[PDB]
């Protein structure tokens, strides 16, 4: 319709603003279908996600609304943003399709990780990660599912996070101990994940690969050592029964886990290793915080007040998580967000 | 130091 034109993408019809051209599918749901596209107004490459059946049921509708509000809580260059949101329908009554537009990045971290990186690129990428994470946390959003496949980059060495919790890597490998043992978590749950990613950048191998959670825990203790009693006390009896009765591991020292041979200054190597020893800590009570990681010498070189201390436009209200509405009620809420 | 401006994705 006038401002819109249609493109057949497989069995799906994309009806989009004429500013978006050169569409081609790069992902499919499940949750929706994604096309790479050229935005002629911004002269930039974008990703366009068409939500799959957002109004099929209350679950789909709530999820759609939640994604929209989460995106409005964030405004930071190290996090994927919502450049635009539109529907080709002209009234609430016929409102049916929701299109989300975000930045098109070049690739995820999976392959970048497997290649040799100088300390500058390593620390700068991690700095950007920590900036995005801090912004998320300030916005009342703890990711919990950070991994190479949901962190994306461009050839200019810029980095953005998406998925507030191809190639494809299962989460799990990167999930914090408190998560896999079901202990509950706080902000620094995301630091463990950063630690796993940093450790993998350093040796181009997954630190803690397990067929399942149980085997995961084993790889963790084999390398880092059995946690203290005061930690195992925080465990639910069933989990404690298993964990407390494994063979006892002293853990390998960090110089042994990440020797100099894996690094290119001998100073920078010792600093990276010190940071790793503070992130890869089983007990969240003893794990380094985001603010402290940012201030760490390995990271602080890149410090910029505007990038670290930038407050989010909104704080996510967790009350939404328990709220329920009929389909039509969710739909009106979503229509309002879209038309705004 | 100045920030990296290139990243080789291969």
């Amino acid at each position: 319709d006038n401002q819109f034109y249609s493109v057949e993408v497989g069995d799906s019809t994309f009806t989009v603003l004429k500013r978006y051209q050169n569409l081609k599918p790069i992902g499919s749901g499940a949750q929706g279908i994604v096309c790479a596209a050229y935005d002629a107004v911004l002269d930039r490459n974008v990703a366009i996600k068409k939500l799959s059946r957002p109004f099929q049921n209350q679950t789909h509708a709530k999820r759609a609304y939640r994604e929209l509000v989460l995106m409005k809580c964030v405004n930071h260059k190290n996090i994927i943003s919502l450049l635009n949101v539109f529907t080709p329908q002209k009234t609430l009554e016929e409102f049916q399709d929701v299109y989300l537009v975000m930045e098109l990045m070049d690739a995820n971290l999976c392959q970048v990780i497997q290649m040799e990186l100088d300390h500058e690129r390593m620390s700068y990428l991690l700095y950007q990660m920590l900036c995005g994470i801090k912004h998320l946390h300030s916005a009342g959003i703890i990711h919990r599912d950070l991994k190479p496949s949901n962190i994306v980059v461009k050839s200019d060495c810029t980095l953005k996070i998406l998925d507030f919790g191809t190639p494809y890597v299962v989460t799990r490998y990167y999930r914090a101990p408190e998560v896999i043992l079901g202990m509950g978590y706080k902000e620094n749950v995301d630091i463990w994940s950063v630690g796993c990613i940093m450790g993998e950048m350093v040796r181009h191998k997954i630190l803690f690969p397990g067929r399942d959670y149980i085997d995961q825990w084993n790889k963790v203790i084999e390398q880092l050592g059995t946690p203290c009693p005061e930690f195992m006390k925080k465990l639910q009896p069933t989990v404690r029964n298993y964990v407390e009765n494994r063979p006892k591991y002293a853990g390998l020292t960090f110089p042994k886990l990440f020797p100099d041979s894996l690094f290119p200054n001998k100073l920078k190597a010792s600093q990276a290793r010190d940071l790793l020893s503070k992130m890869l800590v089983i007990d969240p009570a003893k794990r380094i915080s985001v603010d402290d990681a940012l201030q760490h010498p390995y990271i602080n070189v890149w410090y910029d007040p505007a990038e670290v201390e930038a407050p989010p436009p909104q704080i996510y209200d967790k009350q939404l998580d328990e709220r329920e509405h009929t389909i039509e009620e969710w739909k009106e809420l979503i229509y309002k967000e879209v038309m705004n | 130091p100045k920030r990296p401006t290139t990243l080789n994705l291969f």
